[PDB]
């Protein structure tokens, strides 16, 4: 039976993977612009929201 | 006893408490009736108002 | 359009969705009215506006003043070579400023992927372009915001918030701006009040070099108790104050 | 136009263009008051 | 009552405002019909 | 948080009225480190960084009914008899059937 | 069987005991209404028109 | 959420007994013998305090 903590730590996993390879993107074009990044403005709260 | 006429009854009735439920059914809330209503302008067909 | 009542006010009617004429009874259109209906009984910034927010935890209602902004910005185009994050920060400024909760220019630079320069010059341009304008900003509208980020009890707020107006009022710091003013009223309110919080800590709060901290609290430094409210209890005293 | 505070139940009037909030409490809730108007019950 | 030629649309017909009608939406901003977007998207192709 | 920015703890019951969701910020400790082939080793730790919000399930040891003994729980306008085991999204409270 | 009104799964209830508030019930419906200032041209509030 | 003021069988006052009927719970009555105390000889009328559920009382726990 998947009760509340394991349907919700399915949707973590896909939503945490999502936002791991947001801050990835937006890092990438700052370091490929040659300038480094601010870790804030990396990552996009509303992903997990 | 018959209570139009106060005689008694020859068959003597099964009576007691008995826990009763009211359910969310109610009358009002399913009857509903329909003459020449307001149709839809796309379909001229018959739609609620 | 009763051909008996020329020019005469049709009555709409939600039984079959029709408009009769006001005193004939005479039906003018079958069920046209559609009453069912009628009676109630680019990309790539709004995301980041989002996430703007979401960095400061603002309302709902703030973000969807900020798309209507943008949108509209993106339709004059007066400000087109300016990038669509500045655009985007200008326009999350001026609705939180719209709203009566207004935030500084480093608590959105903070958020944001561009510093303050780019922030006030988008914010001006805006401005300039949308042909609109924002009530100046009160020394009170930073009050609350300052003193919940800080672990100050609702009187030592209230205080501050009766010492940084009462200050305005007096002229003691003229020229000034308010947020400094907010951080000395914060300061000399920890200070007075049980809870005591350096220049350190305001100015991170406030985002204000504690330099200008001393600068603006030395203005209304002789002017302490008067400031003050007049039923407000403390534990170190008011008549004594770094 | 009388709103009670959900919160601390003071009673305040508010103005159609004012925000509506509690003048002293703060609270963001507020309920309208009872009409003054009679409406007639039958005990039935 | 058919041709082959016929099958080819040389010219296209336009559903009436009955057929397809013009919704009202948020106000006075009419919402037209899907077959009005397409109808529109013919007009500009075709008089490019 | 208010329009003004200000942060304030959500009860349930407000949740409810105002059509909120009942959900906790969520924060992470991220360590950053930077190496620019220079023999040097920068690593720049950033505390709590927010990530998001969680929903909340009513009456659970991260609600804030937690604990509330059953006078506490009536001065909030809650009924203690209510179980909890669910959440409030956008007001409407929601139940995980397994 | 007392008047057969009661018959094929029906019931025959006392008025009196009705007129007492014998399953007497509230029903509450709540209604939500929002007012949305989207778009610059329409901005809707409440008042009384 | 309260007494009934009426039985609803018969109509007997009811609501007048509820309290009576606590307070001789309380006396270390059995409820057979504090409805019998009261003068509740009907079974009809005896339904009437042995199911009833006092929701007031907790209702009041909310401040208005
Ligand atoms: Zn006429
Ligand atoms: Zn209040
Ligand atoms: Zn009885």
């Amino acid at each position: 039976l998947d009760l509340a903590g394991p349907l919700l730590a399915f949707l973590f996993r896909g939503m945490f993977k999502n936002l791991l390879k947001e801050v990835r993107i937006y890092a990438q074009k700052f370091i490929d612009r040659g300038k480094d990044f601010n870790l804030e403005l990396a990552i996009k709260t509303r992903i997990i929201s | 006893y018959n209570g139009f006429t106060g005689r008694k009854i020859t068959s003597q009735i099964f009576i007691g408490p008995t826990y009763y439920q009211r359910l969310k059914h109610m009358v009002d809330d399913k009857i509903h009736s329909r003459a020449r209503g307001p149709i839809q302008i796309l379909n001229r067909q018959p739609m609620e108002g | 359009t009763c051909p008996n009542h020329p020019d005469a006010i049709l009555v709409e009617d939600y039984r079959a969705g029709d408009m009769i004429c006001p005193e004939c009874g005479l039906v003018v259109g079958d069920r046209v009215i559609d009453v069912g209906s009628e009676w109630r009984t680019m990309m790539n910034a709004f995301k980041e506006i989002t996430t703007m927010a979401d960095r400061i935890n603002l309302p709902r209602n703030i973000v969807d003043r900020t798309n209507n902004l943008f949108k509209q910005v993106y339709e004059q185009k007066s400000l087109k070579g300016r990038a669509n994050d500045a655009i985007a920060s200008a326009c999350l400024y001026i609705a939180c400023r719209q709203e009566g909760v207004p935030r500084t220019f480093k608590e959105i630079c903070a958020v944001s992927r561009i510093s303050k320069k780019e922030i006030g010059r988008c914010f001006k341009l805006i401005l300039k372009a949308l042909e609109t304008s924002v009530d100046l900003i009160t020394t009170g509208d930073f009050m609350s915001r300052f003193c919940s980020n800080l672990c100050l009890p609702k009187q030592v707020q209230m205080a501050a918030t009766h010492i940084a107006r009462k200050a305005v009022e007096l002229d003691l710091v003229p020229g000034r701006s308010p947020i400094s003013v907010a951080a000395a009223a914060i300061y000399m309110a920890s200070q007075a009040s049980a809870e005591k919080r350096t220049q350190k800590e305001i100015g991170d709060i406030a985002g204000v070099a504690d330099v200008t901290i001393r600068q603006s609290y030395r203005l209304i430094y002789p002017r302490a108790p008067d400031l003050f409210p007049t039923d407000f209890k403390f534990d170190t005293p008011v008549d004594k104050l770094p | 136009m009388i709103y009670i505070c959900g919160e601390c139940h003071t009673e305040n009037e508010i103005k159609s263009r004012d925000p509506i909030r509690c003048r002293e409490c703060g609270y963001r809730i507020m309920y309208k008051k009872r009409t003054k108007r009679l409406v007639v019950f039958d005990a039935r | 009552y058919a041709r082959p030629e016929w099958m080819i649309v040389t010219v296209l017909p336009v559903p009436p405002l009955s057929v397809r009608p013009a919704v009202v939406m948020q106000g006075s901003a009419r919402n037209q019909d899907d077959l009005t977007h397409k109808l529109a998207d013919i007009v500009k192709i075709n008089n490019q | 948080w208010e329009r003004d920015g200000a942060p304030s703890p959500m009860m349930p019951n407000e949740a409810r009225l105002r059509n909120l969701t009942y959900s906790a910020p969520l924060y992470v400790d991220i360590t950053k480190t930077v190496i620019k082939e220079g023999e040097e080793q920068l690593q720049t730790q950033h505390q709590k960084t927010f990530i998001g919000k969680i929903p909340i399930m009513l009456r659970s040891t991260y609600c804030l009914l937690n604990g509330l003994t059953d006078r506490d729980l009536c001065e909030l306008n809650e009924c203690p008899l209510d179980p909890g085991g669910y959440f409030i999204i956008n007001g409407s409270e929601k139940v995980l059937i397994a | 069987s007392y008047t057969g009104y009661n018959q094929e799964d029906s019931v025959i209830m006392n008025r009196s005991a009705v007129d007492r508030g014998f399953f007497r019930s509230v029903f509450y419906r709540s209604y939500k209404e929002q007012e949305s200032k989207k778009g610059f041209d329409q901005e809707e509030v409440f008042e009384k028109p | 959420m309260i007494i009934p003021v009426r039985c609803f069988t018969c109509g007997k006052i009811v609501g007048n007994k509820w309290e009576a009927y606590l307070g001789l719970l309380q006396a270390e009555y059995t409820e057979g013998d504090a409805l019998d105390a009261l003068g509740l000889k009907r079974y009809c009328c005896r339904r009437m305090l042995l199911a009833h559920v006092d929701l007031i009382e907790k209702l009041l726990n909310y401040a208005p």
